[PDB]
């Protein structure tokens, strides 16, 4: 219902510049204060910048002041932050944050941004199969899965038979390697006497390359 | 200008009351009565659970309760369940900005011991047809949240190329880690097997792969 | 991890069989008591089957004596039901529970598989989509979906842009039509700023009729 | 065989206390100590919260406790929390079989008003071209769960080839329903425009389709 829907996050080398959006639904958006919070990886949240109801007045971390604007135009009813001359330490998820009274604290809350800066290059991953076995198949139960190989940023999607399987799907969090990349595997464990007649296929999404695989784990 | 103190963790036990100091300046905890808490679990937006220093948010039980000495906001939390386990962070009005705090990490402990399950992948033919192999070692659903792996070939230990990871909270609060053991299609192939081999609170599990 | 993973529910015809089956891992099947329970739709659960750790002696519901068997194998760890001249008041989901101390209680549990007993045929559902208005998107928010119309039985499982979208997202329960065919619909809110460059496919399934539906969403 | 009776519904207010009655006969909850308690939300499996009459099962708080006066078993809820929202069955074994209780729905109260969203959309290019037409008024986000619906076109009421849901529960204890008004693709075409108009507490909101 009372909801906040933001855009914008990405992979950007230092110096660069990136625009995050919040498109705001089911509440009166000109009658809130409006604030962006980040929260770098493993850290703390941090405000970062406010705007009031009204709009034009503004408030700004020291953190980022004079490179970041906050604007918002309340007849859209979207919430911006320009972030220009990004550095590696701006690196976080970017939420959205509103307050309708201030000095009350923020419960309108987006979904997070995921803001990467690094000298970068983005690399979509190379995803795998990971076979049930023929040894383990002698008991009830089938481990099958995807291994997704040497990607960056964080994160990656993985889901299965398109979004209609979801028992017994675990996926683990990355390794980052030596290189830098990420690996992660997805696996489901599934009855082995379906192993003939059911098809298992991982959708594995990677937003900063444009990167969307679907991958047909088969008994070998 | 402005910090706004926590303790980095406190612990308790189910049933058991944790208090959480957050020490401002008389700038903000104790410069308004605009002190928030937050509670955040892993990979979620922060959820807003106590405003105006003593008032609960809609459907934050009372066992959640905010108070105030001078320049010291403290957050109660009586009857500690397993899903209070989270990070809390205060907040307060600073007159011309707002401040976080540093964080708290509340952990809630007994939870049962429990022994991870191992699943050992060999390599793909898709990926040794790349002139890759990478046998994936996933341990999961252990409690607490350490392991150690050991990696073999035939008879003996494998040290080079291993990437492990640290443990993580699943959904549960169960942990789970990865192990990767990257080898060339020819050293794969002059094996018998493959072995990852975890320990957890003295006890090994083995699984064992191989060529074909 | 300690988890029983159950197949084999379905639509069939009053008089019908069917089988289903439940293979279990992460614990000593073998030395846990097994019992089949099942639920009405909007009704309670009712116990119809147990099988002591070591087979052949079994335990029956009044309702179902005669007519259904419960079995094991401990060297597969997998449990059994066959179900034989069905009726139509057998229609429930069926979960296998298991107990290792008897009198204990259960507290493993399967996810459950819908078995409907019903003389109507397997309809699959016609898929439409609901375009974004060109209207509040003035405004910052758009409202996209799919109309499920038309299947039988119960139920149709939906994703979006193959389980990668989540956030937004609304499936509304289905609609009992004087046909006694369902429909149902999917809504997601999206940004409208995102309606030029972000592609919206809503993944419908129905298993029932092996149907599996990929609709794109575009603005009209 | 026999039947273990419960009452079909209680509810309480946040942080009191609800108790819950299960009675059988001698052979049953006076003919074991094999006493349990199921918790279940709605769709999703029951889960075990107590054993042997008086145990909780791990994780479970010590909010939940059971009891036993001769024939009849109690469970009983203390500081009630939005999350006890849910059904609640007692079982116990009875010699040659087991029996689950009949069940008893426990809602939560408090819970603030919320008035629907209302979404409405016309039909689709696809439908049209498959000379049907389907108008879709979904309604959601909305506390509590009654609402009233009135289709229109112009002015004037329209009545057949409407079909609407019961409001259901969505995660959140807060309601969502549906309703679909058919028309064949000539009488969409001919008026200027349809309502669907939902009532929720005195309070009416309208959404608006046309032709265009």
């Amino acid at each position: 219902e009372v909801q906040l829907l933001e855009s914008g996050g990405g992979l950007v080398q230092p110096g660069g510049s990136l625009r995050l959006s919040c498109a705001a639904s089911g509440f009166t958006f000109s009658t809130y204060q409006m604030s962006w919070v980040r929260q770098a990886p493993g850290k703390g949240l941090e405000w970062v910048s406010g705007i009031v109801s009204s709009g034009g007045s503004t408030a700004y971390a020291d953190s980022v002041k004079g490179r970041f604007t906050i604007s918002r135009d309340n007849s859209k009813n979207t919430l911006y932050l320009q972030m220009n001359s990004l550095r590696a330490e701006d690196t976080a998820v970017y939420y959205c944050a509103g307050e309708l009274l201030p000095y009350y604290g923020m419960d309108v809350w987006g979904q997070g941004t995921t803001v990467t800066v690094s000298s970068a290059s983005t690399k979509g991953p190379s995803v795998f199969p990971l076979a049930p076995s023929s040894k383990s198949t002698s008991g009830g139960t089938a481990a099958l899965g995807c291994l997704v190989k040497d990607y960056f940023p964080e994160p990656v999607t993985v889901s299965w038979n398109s979004g209609a399987l979801t028992s017994g799907v675990h996926t683990f969090p990355a390794v980052l390697q030596s290189s830098g990349l990420y690996s992660l595997s997805s696996v489901v464990t599934v009855p082995s006497s379906s192993l003939g007649t059911q098809t298992y296929i991982c959708n594995v999404n990677h937003k900063p390359s444009n990167t969307k695989v679907d991958k047909k784990v088969e008994p070998k | 200008q402005s910090e706004l103190t926590q303790p980095r963790s406190v612990s308790g036990s189910p049933g058991q009351s944790v208090t959480i100091s957050c020490t401002g300046t008389s700038r903000d905890v104790g410069g308004y009565n605009y002190v928030s808490w937050y509670q955040q679990h892993p990979g979620k937006a922060p959820k807003l659970i106590i405003h105006d220093v003593i008032e609960r948010s809609s459907g934050v039980p009372d066992r959640f309760s905010g108070s105030k000495s001078g320049n010291t906001a403290s957050l109660t939390i009586s009857g500690l369940q397993a899903e209070d386990e989270a990070d809390y962070y205060c907040w307060s009005f600073a007159g011309s900005y707002y401040v976080f705090g540093t964080g708290t990490d509340v952990t809630v402990l007994g939870q049962p011991k429990a022994n991870p399950t191992v699943t050992l992948f060999p390599p793909s033919s898709e990926e040794l047809q790349a002139n890759k192999a990478t046998l994936v070692c996933l341990i999961s659903d252990f409690y607490p949240g350490a392991v150690t792996v050991a990696w073999k070939a035939d008879g003996s230990p494998v040290k080079a190329g291993v990437e492990t990871t640290k443990p993580s909270k699943q959904s549960n609060n169960k942990y789970a880690a990865s192990s990767y053991l990257s080898l060339t299609p020819e050293q794969w192939k002059s094996h018998r097997s493959y072995s990852c081999q975890v320990t957890h609170e003295g006890n090994t599990v083995e699984k064992t792969v191989a060529p074909t």
